[PDB]
């Protein structure tokens, strides 16, 4: 429970206008369908993003702080498999990344 | 100059 704590905080903080440069692109949904990538739904067969991530953690979905971290890191893996890996948003996701895995890996025990 | 069209525009 005091760890679920953290998980948000650390969500509040990847939500933060200090990476908001290379966060946004993992705030909302990807919509298929206003942005045109017709082949996503073949490749990602389970999306996340951070918003979503978030009301699962209002709702108390997630058990513990490593079900939360495993959406974390699906976020960024469907990221990962989809683009191209000299693609922009790679560069971005890793950013994000390395911000999570810090804070996750630092988090009170 | 929505979150909609700054990801269109990043990943097309
Ligand atoms: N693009």
């Amino acid at each position: 429970s005091e760890q679920l704590k953290c998980c948000s905080g650390i969500l509040k903080e990847m939500f933060a206008k200090k990476h908001a440069a290379y966060a946004w692109p993992f705030y909302k949904p990807v919509d298929v369908e206003a942005l045109g990538l017709h082949d996503y739904c073949d490749i990602i067969k389970h999306p996340m993003d951070m918003s979503t991530i978030k009301s699962k953690l209002e709702a108390r979905e997630y058990r513990d702080a490593q079900e939360f971290g495993a959406d974390v890191r699906l976020m960024f893996s469907n990221c990962y498999k989809y683009n191209p890996p000299d693609h922009e948003v790679v560069a971005m996701a890793r950013k994000l990344q390395d911000v999570f895995e810090m804070r996750f890996a630092k988090m009170p025990d | 100059w929505s979150w909609l069209c700054k990801k269109y525009n990043l990943i097309h």
